[PDB]
């Protein structure tokens, strides 16, 4: 029994100063008629005080009107004072209450019918007339933006010279083309039009449109993005008068000297409608419950520290300072009326000053970050820095356990997921199956589970942390709206405490989302302002959730539900890609430096760099038993009864049973019962713990838990381990079983009772046959399934596009975002409505996306200087010095495109001219790897590895003078090959010196399976590889004269010498003596057969 | 790309 | 250019064909003077001021000859 390290029991409270625990004569004209006091006119009645002198009369509008003193009634349904209308006046688009009120083109509208002696083009909105006379059809011209006018039931013509071909089968003169107008309805004379730019006379909407001047900020929407009547286009700054003058109420600046002096100098009164009353003083209008102040004509209230003031301007309000300014306070805070207090979390100490919380424990925290090929050990002040682990692939992420102090980590190259303890020993892998692409992941200590979410699948996952029950948790979209899906799933942390999981995504539409741990209440976190969301982690002393961009290049962070977003840097970080917190201090990863930062958490100052680092660092975590913070298991005991997967609840509360994935979850009352539903190309464990892929099934190790994946009577196993044996012991690749081609001799691998119930991966869809292909391929106007199935017209007319995605006319299904992008990526143009993407609901993020000069597409702003024609306008590439590059972590090249850093030096082109790769000098190979003569820099690995890496043979050298890795196994002529492929009965090594020294692998003394020619070195190969003219095996027994004897010849592909060898044809009249008797160049064989 | 690991 | 409905679908269609500019601009001005007088018609309408069909047909009269004028 302890104290738990610098914590106090559960019995106990701890007092926050120092730690201590402590326990808890009208001329007959009157009828509808007045006169006009003339002997000749007469007013009409309503027509006095219309607001015209419709008649010469004196008495129309003497200043007698009054406006609403008689309004109109429903017997003439109204719309403005003194105009009232009825009939077809309330929707037609006539002027009939003077101002257009009397429809406003809104009210009893959307509700018409057209009559017999027109045609009604009913596809037309308002703005475009739908009804048309019988005359006008088949005129000459059209009327309706639906232009069935032409169309309905007439002809048509062989075009002329001077025309275009419309796509609807018609032609019209080419002055119309690429003009900005439907000239034929569907736009086909506006397909792949290059604008021109617009001149000075005409402002510049968002879509093309090239309006002139006059429509800016008329208050019209005449661009249709709304583009010429933006907010702050017509920007309107306040006058303020700012010295000593005074502001009227109509905008006039004035001197001191003009404001209460009796006399007017405002025009308005504003400097006289008060001098003498006190409002303050009138403690009566004052209401100010803090002070008051009366300025030179009035009062005004003020609120009191801690308080503010709202739109009343006499209350005040308590200020939510643990809310509105977080930074106030370290960790924990609690909002008080009219102050706030700040609290440590336990485990840390209040410093006096009331705002520094330090760790209470005698345990120093230190940074575990990831390399290319290195784990590393960096003390959080960076006195101290060592490696953890060497030799790795690809640590694309890590993390750690705290209860048992384990290390988990991604390997990206070999796409498996390791574990080792913290004293470096047990090193083991856990997962190594499918797993397309990881990214990022997280280990739950509290349920002791693991998180990771997949890139290619788009999936997140969830494990055992020994690697068994693997389950996909989320998928898809986010959102209802289905606007934000699964894309580049990148950065992943969990709060246990309320039973969350936070992830980012840097897709097209980036966003943070959360979800809890049994898969119950995804939704959307972060979605504005944010563009390469790379990184993100959790304050758990505070709640604060914390994340980074690599465009933008800030970080930020606001309340777990994502609300008061404070910025810590304003933009200036080149591209951090994972942060993590601790006490006051966030540390993060840049990329373009290649180096790892250190500062404060809630200003970002004292801002240093850690360590330089020659590969780019992408995990890092603050290994401290603070940051893995104690809380009670819910799954208590027995997994809370589960046979299978204990999920924690959202809100972290109860828990949740879930089965595998090739399992359903048939619900009962008292058990969610996991019957196991694998596919027959699968193999069922005897005791259910696990469906593995068939394959698997006896090839030599046990990969079922109980050991039925191995019974006694299955065959010798011929193929590697990962390949699938056909029934007479040919091998072929996994990816061959079930794809609708022969890839056995037998045809093993396309068998019914092997492929009936074969079932694809989540990101394939299965055809008619069970040849499984990529969703993307669907509807694609190939044929994909070798039987059509994939292209089928009635199925592309049935099926629904997956989540966040849209469907085309043509069946085929393509992301949202290329949806009114100015390219036809459905083939049919069903995707560029003109109409529908020049409107403002399809504008770029003035944030983040550029918009092109001449159309209505959007691109990122990092396309711009690219070097490529990201806008089909290429009006992204001109003139692009301009722009600066950033001021630390862009090399700018000599034709003025930044890159990185990091690309500077790295052995490849990537500005176009060259200059990155220029003036260069060859970096310094780090720990883990070998330089070559040349200078370069190659994987220790790679050394002896019987391939010519640097490119001479440089690294190939002295191979018997040196040993290798413990898990290799060294030939006679020094070089090392793996030990797994020692004594297999292949040759590996160059020289066959593995196999070369085995024992019988059987008693009756024969080396290999008796199907095989065993050669005498004892290496075994498949038998039609003899005599073939080639050195299969290097004991040379493959191809001796005498044992060859017992072969016939294939005279399509051999041909016979007068030795009994068969070379092959193309080796007859080669001009090269092949069978060492001329037969192959006897020049009979070299004329007309 | 820039971003991609 | 116009208040009236139908007359402006009209009006649309001489441009479209590139008239005479002449009797283009007259064929503004009479559609100017009509649609008064159609707004006239349609207004007695709703005062319920004839029955007798004259101010529907003194004015299609005139339109009529104009589709013949005009190609309308
Ligand atoms: C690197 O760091 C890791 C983690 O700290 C070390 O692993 C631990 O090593 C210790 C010492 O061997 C282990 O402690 C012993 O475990 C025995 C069995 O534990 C069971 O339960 C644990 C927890 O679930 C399981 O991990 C484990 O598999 C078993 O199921 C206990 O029976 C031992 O206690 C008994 O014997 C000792 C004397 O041997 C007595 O003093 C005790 O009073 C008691 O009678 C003991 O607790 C521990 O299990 C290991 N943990 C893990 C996770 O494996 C590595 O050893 C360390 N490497 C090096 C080189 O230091
Ligand atoms: C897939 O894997 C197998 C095994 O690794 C590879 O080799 C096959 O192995 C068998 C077993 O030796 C071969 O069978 C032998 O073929 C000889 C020629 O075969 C042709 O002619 C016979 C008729 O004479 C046909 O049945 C056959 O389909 C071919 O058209 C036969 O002459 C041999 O028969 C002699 O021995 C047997 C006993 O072994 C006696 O019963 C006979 O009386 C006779 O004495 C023998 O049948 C087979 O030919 C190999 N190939 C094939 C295609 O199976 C395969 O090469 C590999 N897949 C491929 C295509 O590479
Ligand atoms: C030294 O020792 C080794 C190991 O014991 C021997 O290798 C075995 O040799 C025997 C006899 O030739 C082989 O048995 C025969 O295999 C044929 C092909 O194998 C297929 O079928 C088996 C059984 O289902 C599968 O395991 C395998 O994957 C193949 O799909 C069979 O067609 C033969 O059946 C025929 O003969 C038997 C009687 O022998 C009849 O009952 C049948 O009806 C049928 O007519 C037979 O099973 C065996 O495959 C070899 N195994 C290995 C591991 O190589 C060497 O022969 C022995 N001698 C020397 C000096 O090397
Ligand atoms: C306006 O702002 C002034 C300061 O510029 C405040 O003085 C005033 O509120 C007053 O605050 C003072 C100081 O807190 C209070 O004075 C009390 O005096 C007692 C001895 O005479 C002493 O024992 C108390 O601790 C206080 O110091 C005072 O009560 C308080 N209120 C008033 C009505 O004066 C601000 N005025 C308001 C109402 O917002
Ligand atoms: C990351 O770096 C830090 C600093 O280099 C490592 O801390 C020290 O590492 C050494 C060598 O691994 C440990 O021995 C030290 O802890 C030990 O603790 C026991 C028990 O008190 C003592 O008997 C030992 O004499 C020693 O002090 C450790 N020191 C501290 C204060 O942490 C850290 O281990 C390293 N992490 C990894 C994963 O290697
Ligand atoms: C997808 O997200 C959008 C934006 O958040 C949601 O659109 C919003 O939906 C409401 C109700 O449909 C819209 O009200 C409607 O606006 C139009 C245009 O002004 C008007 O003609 C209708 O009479 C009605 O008032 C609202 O404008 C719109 N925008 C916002 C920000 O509220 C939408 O609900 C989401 N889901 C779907 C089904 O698209
Ligand atoms: C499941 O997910 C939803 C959506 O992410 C969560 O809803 C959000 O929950 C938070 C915290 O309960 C709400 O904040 C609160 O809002 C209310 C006003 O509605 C306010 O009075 C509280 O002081 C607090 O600010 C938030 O409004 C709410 N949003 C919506 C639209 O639901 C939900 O809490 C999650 N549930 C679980 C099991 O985690
Ligand atoms: C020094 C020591 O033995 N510490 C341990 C500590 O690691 C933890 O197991 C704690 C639980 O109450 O009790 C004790
Ligand atoms: C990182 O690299 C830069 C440039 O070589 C160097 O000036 C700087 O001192 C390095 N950082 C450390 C901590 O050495
Ligand atoms: C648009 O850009 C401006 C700065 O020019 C910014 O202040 C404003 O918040 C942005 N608006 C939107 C909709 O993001
Ligand atoms: C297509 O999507 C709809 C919803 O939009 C249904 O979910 C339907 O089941 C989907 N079809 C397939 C093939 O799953
Ligand atoms: C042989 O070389 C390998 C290269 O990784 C190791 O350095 C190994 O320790 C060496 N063996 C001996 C005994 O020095
Ligand atoms: C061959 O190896 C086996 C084991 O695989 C036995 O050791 C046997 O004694 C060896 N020799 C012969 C003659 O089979
Ligand atoms: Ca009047
Ligand atoms: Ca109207
Ligand atoms: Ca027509
Ligand atoms: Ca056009
Ligand atoms: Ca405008
Ligand atoms: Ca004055
Ligand atoms: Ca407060
Ligand atoms: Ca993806
Ligand atoms: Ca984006
Ligand atoms: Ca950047
Ligand atoms: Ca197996
Ligand atoms: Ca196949
Ligand atoms: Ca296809
Ligand atoms: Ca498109
Ligand atoms: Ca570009
Ligand atoms: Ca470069
Ligand atoms: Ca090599
Ligand atoms: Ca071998
Ligand atoms: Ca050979
Ligand atoms: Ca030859």
């Amino acid at each position: 029994p302890t104290r738990p390290p610098g914590m106090c029991h559960l019995d106990e409270f701890q007092c926050q100063g120092d730690g201590t625990c402590i326990p808890n004569a009208s001329h007959t004209c009157r009828s509808n008629e007045f006169q006009c006091l003339s002997p000749q006119r007469c007013i009409p009645s309503y027509w006095f005080c219309d607001g015209e002198a419709d008649c010469a009369d004196g008495s129309d509008e003497p200043d007698t009107c009054g406006h609403s003193v008689n309004t109109c009634r429903a017997s003439q349904f109204q719309c403005d004072n003194g105009r009232c209308i009825s009939g077809n006046w309330v929707c037609d688009g006539d002027n009939d209450c003077g101002d257009m009120s009397d429809e406003d083109q809104r009210h009893h509208c959307e509700l018409q019918n057209c009559s017999s002696t027109q045609f009604t083009c009913v596809n037309s909105r308002p703005p475009n007339r739908r009804c048309i006379p019988q005359y006008w059809v088949c005129d000459g011209d059209a009327d309706c933006s639906d232009a069935l006018d032409e169309l309905q039931n007439c002809t048509m013509r062989t075009c002329s010279a001077g025309e275009f071909s419309c796509a609807n089968g018609r032609c019209v003169r080419q002055s119309f083309r690429c003009d900005r107008r439907n000239d034929c309805g569907d736009y086909s004379d506006e397909r792949g039009c290059s604008y021109p730019p617009c001149h000075a006379n005409q402002f510049t909407c968002q879509n093309g449109r090239c309006i002139p001047r006059f429509f800016v900020c008329d208050e019209d929407n005449d661009c249709g993005d709304g583009s010429d009547e933006q907010e702050h286009l017509c920007h309107t700054p306040e006058p303020t008068c700012p010295l000593h003058q005074f502001r009227c109420d109509n905008g006039h600046c004035i001197e001191m000297g003009r404001v209460c002096n009796h006399v007017d100098d405002c025009s308005d009164n504003s400097d006289e409608k008060g001098c003498g009353i006190n409002e303050c003083l009138d403690s009566s209008i004052s209401r100010c419950d803090h002070n008051c102040t009366d300025t030179i004509t009035s009062f005004y209230c003020s609120c009191l520290p801690g308080y503010k003031l709202m739109s009343d301007k006499r209350s005040c309000v308590d200020i939510d300072e643990c809310k509105e300014s977080p930074q106030l306070c370290s960790q924990k805070c609690e909002n008080v009326v009219g102050s706030y207090i700040c609290k440590c979390a336990p485990g840390y100490i209040r410093e006096p000053d009331g705002k520094s919380c330090r760790q209470n424990s005698n345990i120093e925290p230190y940074l575990i970050f990831s390399n290319r090929y290195y784990i590393r050990n960096l003390t959080t002040d960076g006195s101290s820095y060592s490696l953890i682990l060497q030799g790795l692939g690809n640590v694309v992420a890590l993390d750690f356990d705290r209860v048992e102090k384990r290390l988990y980590w991604i390997d990206a190259e070999k796409q498996i997921i390791e574990r080792m303890f913290l004293n470096k020993t047990n090193r083991e892998t856990i997962i190594n199956h499918r797993l397309r692409r990881a990214e990022s992941l997280a280990v739950d200590w509290v349920s002791r589970k693991l998180y990771w979410l997949d890139a290619i699948l788009d999936c997140l996952f969830v494990s055992d942390l020994e690697g068994r029950h693997r389950k996909m948790i989320a998928q898809h979209c986010v959102d209802a709206n289905n606007t934000f899906c699964f894309e580049h799933p990148r950065g992943i942390v969990l709060h246990p405490q309320r039973g969350h999981v936070y992830w980012a995504d840097w897709g097209v539409h980036a966003y943070i989302g959360r979800i809890g741990m049994d898969g119950t209440n995804k939704s959307v976190i972060i979605s504005t302002k944010i563009e390469w969301p790379n990184a993100i982690t959790i304050d758990y002393t505070n709640d604060l959730l914390y994340w980074a961009d690599a465009h933008l290049g800030y970080i930020e962070f606001s309340d777990l539900e994502g609300h008061h977003r404070h910025t810590v840097y304003d933009g200036s970080l080149p591209h951090p890609f994972a942060l993590t917190i601790f006490e006051d201090t966030v540390f993060w990863t840049d990329w373009n430096t290649r180096t790892v930062e250190k500062g404060n958490k809630y200003d970002g100052s004292g801002r240093v760099v850690l360590v330089n680092t020659t590969h780019k660092p992408f995990d890092i975590h603050v290994y401290h038993p603070y940051r893995q913070p104690i809380m009670s298991n819910p799954c208590g005991t027995n997994n809370g009864g589960c046979s299978h997967l204990c999920l924690i609840k959202a809100g972290g509360r109860g828990f949740t049973c879930a089965c595998p994935d090739d399992f359903q979850t048939v619900q009962l009352r008292d058990r969610t019962l996991c019957m196991p539903m694998c596919s027959s190309t699968q193999f069922l464990c005897g005791n259910n713990e696990k469906c593995i892929p068939i394959w698997w099934k006896c090839d030599g190790q046990k990969d079922c838990s109980d050991g039925s994946d191995e019974p006694d009577l299955c065959p010798h196993r011929f193929c590697r381990l990962g390949q699938f044996q056909c029934r007479d012991g040919n091998c072929t690749s996994p990816q061959a079983l079930c794809n609708a081609r022969q890839d056995c001799a037998d045809g093993s691998d396309e068998d019914r009772v092997l492929c009936e119930h074969h079932r694809c991966e989540s990101n394939e869809w299965q055809c008619a046959n069970k040849r499984c292909i990529p969703q993307s391929w669907q509807c694609d106007s190939v044929n994909d399934c070798l039987d059509n199935s994939d292209e089928d017209t009635s199925h592309c007319a049935s099926r629904t596009c997956r989540p966040g995605q849209f469907k085309c006319n043509n069946g085929r299904c393509i992301p949202q975002s290329w949806k009114c992008d100015v390219d036809n990526d459905c083939g049919d143009y069903s995707d560029e409505p003109i109409d529908e993407c020049t409107t403002a609901a399809y504008n770029c993020d003035n944030h983040t996306e550029f918009s092109c000069k001449t159309n209505y597409r959007c691109i990122p702003q990092w396309a711009v200087c690219n070097g490529f024609d990201d806008c089909r306008d290429n009006s992204d590439e001109q003139g692009c010095e301009s722009v600066p590059c950033h001021p630390s972590g862009d090399f700018r090249c000599a034709n003025h495109h930044c890159i990185p850093l990091r690309w500077k030096c790295d052995g490849t082109d990537d500005c176009g001219d060259n200059s990155d790769e220029e003036n260069c000098v060859p970096r310094e190979c780090s720990e883990s790897e070998f330089r070559c003569a040349d200078q370069q820099c190659i994987p220790s690995r790679w050394v002896c590895d019987q391939e010519n890496d640097c490119g001479d043979n440089s690294d190939e050298r002295d191979c018997e003078m040196k040993t290798c890795h413990p898990e290799h196994f060294q030939c006679t002529s020094g070089h090392c090959v793996p030990k797994a492929l020692a004594c297999d009965g292949r040759a590996d090594c160059l020289d066959a010196s593995d196999e070369s020294a085995c024992p019988t692998r059987f008693p009756n003394g024969t080396y290999c399976p008796a199907a095989m020619f065993e050669c005498k070195n004892h290496v075994c190969i498949q038998s039609f590889w003899i005599c073939d003219g080639e050195n299969d095996c290097v004991d040379g027994s493959d191809e001796e004269i005498h044992l060859c004897f017992n072969i016939p010849c294939e005279s399509p592909q051999r041909f016979r010498c007068d030795n009994s060898r068969c070379v092959y044809g193309h080796q007859l009249c080669n001009g090269v003596d092949d069978c060492g008797d001329g037969s192959d160049e006897k020049e009979e064989h070299c004329r007309k057969p | 790309x820039x971003n991609x690991x | 250019e116009f208040r009236m409905e139908k007359l402006n679908q009209l009006w649309e269609k001489a441009k479209r064909l590139h008239l005479s500019p002449v009797r283009l601009a007259e064929l503004h001005s009479d559609l100017k003077i009509q649609e008064r007088d159609e707004l006239n018609w349609k207004k007695l309408k709703v005062e319920g001021l004839d029955g007798d069909g004259e101010k529907e047909a003194k004015l299609v009269h005139n339109l009529n000859v104009i589709l013949a004028r005009y190609g309308l």
